[PDB]
């Protein structure tokens, strides 16, 4: 209710869905849609719907054959439908039939229709922990882990006509980020942003922007911090980044030996960082990683994640932007 | 023969994992390598009269597994369980790290090699008999290594490859 306030929303009871991490969160209308993840014993493919108005958790109604249970997958929005791509599929408990994926599924919110987009032609390498977003009527996927090495390629796919569309690989130019996985992606202005992420030997707290119009990567020279500005957030992986009113909000993740819960704000125009100050009456969320985030109206929603030890979480938190 | 082998170096922080994997590959000891940096290493070497392709993951981090580690832990053909002979706590955690690997792959016969690193240090705290007794109970070899002097570094790693071959025979 207050500006810059963490409210603790009613968690998803195990009666509706198991506490999970490595899932996806999607905002559509006034509801949050949670898909997939890991409950600690097995991979999931159920679809959850949290209504922001009545704060009611709910096992969403579906019809078609859903995607195979998976985690470390992507989910994006395009019109009246959700799009799930990639992930990790198999049986955790028996450690068998494990493989990365490159399939593409559609979920029409209107009818609850699961429909696999069986795309012909050459496909991107099956991958997990990649980043994904929508821009100019196309689904953009970037980097990830394929089972052999971390990736840094980029592919697009038109989301208008299933029959006419096919995968294209983007010819990226500029200072491409090193091979990354388990990072968040956010689009602001006409640029796509990537902050930190598990890049193994080359892991740092560098902020990269990708100009969509000329396919050019750029490392943000935020070393200006030495000239008064606050330092960027500590390097991390498995964190969530959302954009709201030309500002990047980074939360959570696992940073070396810590699980910080400072809410970091990147002023994209001023090119400066900041740690947002929560309100005096805020219910602060505990440090977590492999959660997922979404924005409805002028608020950020945090659901799930692993919260210290290995306790998976079904908690839902809402940070009220200005 | 050309065969690939996925190895995973596990153990408590600061036992030698990084400096020990670096030694096998570049033949040089590294005093300070970032304690929370986890990436893979690769080496082509002949073992038991066969050209082996080594895919080794120096592990780090304490929270949930990065997607690369998550898959290395599930696809890993053999595991080095490393502890420091000058640090009791690293030896006590070995029993946890073993149960971890057993539950991840759902098997009791997983190739493993118990490694007591830092044997060059004159400040030994974990008796050789203790780790020998533990490894015999687990049914796995135990090799003491020193990444500083490279003693046993090649043996410990090549022994793990031999244990993967033996388990593939049965
Ligand atoms: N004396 C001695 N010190 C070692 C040896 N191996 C590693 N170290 C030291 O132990 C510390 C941690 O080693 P490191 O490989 O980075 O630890 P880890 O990667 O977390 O397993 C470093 O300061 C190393 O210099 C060894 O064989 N002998
Ligand atoms: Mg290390």
């Amino acid at each position: 209710g207050t500006v810059h306030r963490w409210r603790r929303l009613p968690p998803c009871d195990e009666f509706v869905g198991a506490r999970r991490s490595k899932h996806t969160v999607v905002a559509y209308k006034d509801a949050i849609y949670v898909f997939g993840g890991d409950n600690g014993k097995t991979m999931l493919n159920d679809l959850l719907r949290f209504d922001v108005k009545d704060c009611s958790w709910c096992r969403a109604f579906t019809t078609g054959t859903p995607p195979a249970p998976r985690y470390h997958h992507s989910a994006v929005v395009y019109g009246s439908s959700m799009f799930v791509f990639g992930g990790y599929t198999g049986d955790i408990y028996s450690n068998s039939n494990l493989k990365n994926k490159n399939d593409l599924f559609e979920y029409k919110f209107a009818t609850g229709q699961w429909t696999e987009w069986k795309i012909e032609g050459r496909l991107p390498v099956a991958r997990s922990a990649h980043g994904a977003t929508v821009y100019s009527d196309k689904l953009w996927i970037f980097a990830g882990y394929d089972g052999n090495a971390r990736l840094n390629d980029m592919w697009t796919i038109g989301l208008q006509d299933r029959e006419l569309t096919c995968w294209e690989e983007v010819a990226q130019s500029g200072e491409i980020p090193p091979s990354c996985c388990n990072f968040p992606v956010a689009v602001c202005r006409d640029k796509m942003f990537v902050f930190s992420g598990q890049s193994g030997a080359k892991i740092t707290n560098n902020l990269f922007q990708f100009e969509f119009k000329d396919k050019t990567w750029t490392r943000i020279p935020t070393e200006h911090l030495l000239r008064g500005s606050p330092p960027p957030p500590q390097r991390r992986y498995g964190h969530t980044m959302v954009a709201f009113d030309r500002h990047l909000y980074v939360f959570g993740g696992a940073a070396d030996n810590t699980l910080p819960n400072e809410l970091h704000c990147y002023d994209v125009d001023f090119q400066t960082w900041e740690v947002v100050q929560p309100s005096s009456d805020s219910e602060l969320p505990s440090g977590r990683l492999f959660h997922a985030a979404a924005v409805i109206s002028d608020a950020m929603y945090i659901f799930g994640g692993t919260v210290d030890n290995n306790i998976r979480s079904g908690e839902m938190y809402r940070f009220q932007f200005s | 023969g050309m065969t690939e082998y996925k190895l995973v170096v596990v153990g408590a922080g600061g036992v030698g994992k990084s400096a020990l994997t670096i030694q096998l590959i570049q033949n040089h000891f590294v005093d300070e390598y970032d304690p929370a940096i986890e990436d893979s290493y690769r080496k082509q070497v002949v073992i038991d009269g066969e050209t082996c392709l080594l895919d080794i993951l120096d592990t780090a981090g304490q929270a949930e597994y990065s997607a690369m580690r998550d898959q290395y832990m599930r696809t890993g053909e053999g595991f080095l369980c490393v502890f420091a002979i000058n640090n009791t706590k690293s030896f006590e955690d070995i029993h946890h790290y073993r149960e971890q690997i057993k539950r991840v792959k759902d098997s009791e016969d997983v190739p493993m090699v118990l490694v007591g690193n830092k044997c060059d240090l004159p400040s030994r705290t974990v008796d050789t008999k203790q780790a020998q007794d533990l490894a015999r109970s687990y049914g796995i070899p135990f090799i003491e290594t020193s990444a500083k002097t490279r003693q046993g570094v090649d043996d410990a790693f090549y022994t793990l490859v031999r244990e993967i071959r033996k388990h593939k025979e049965k």
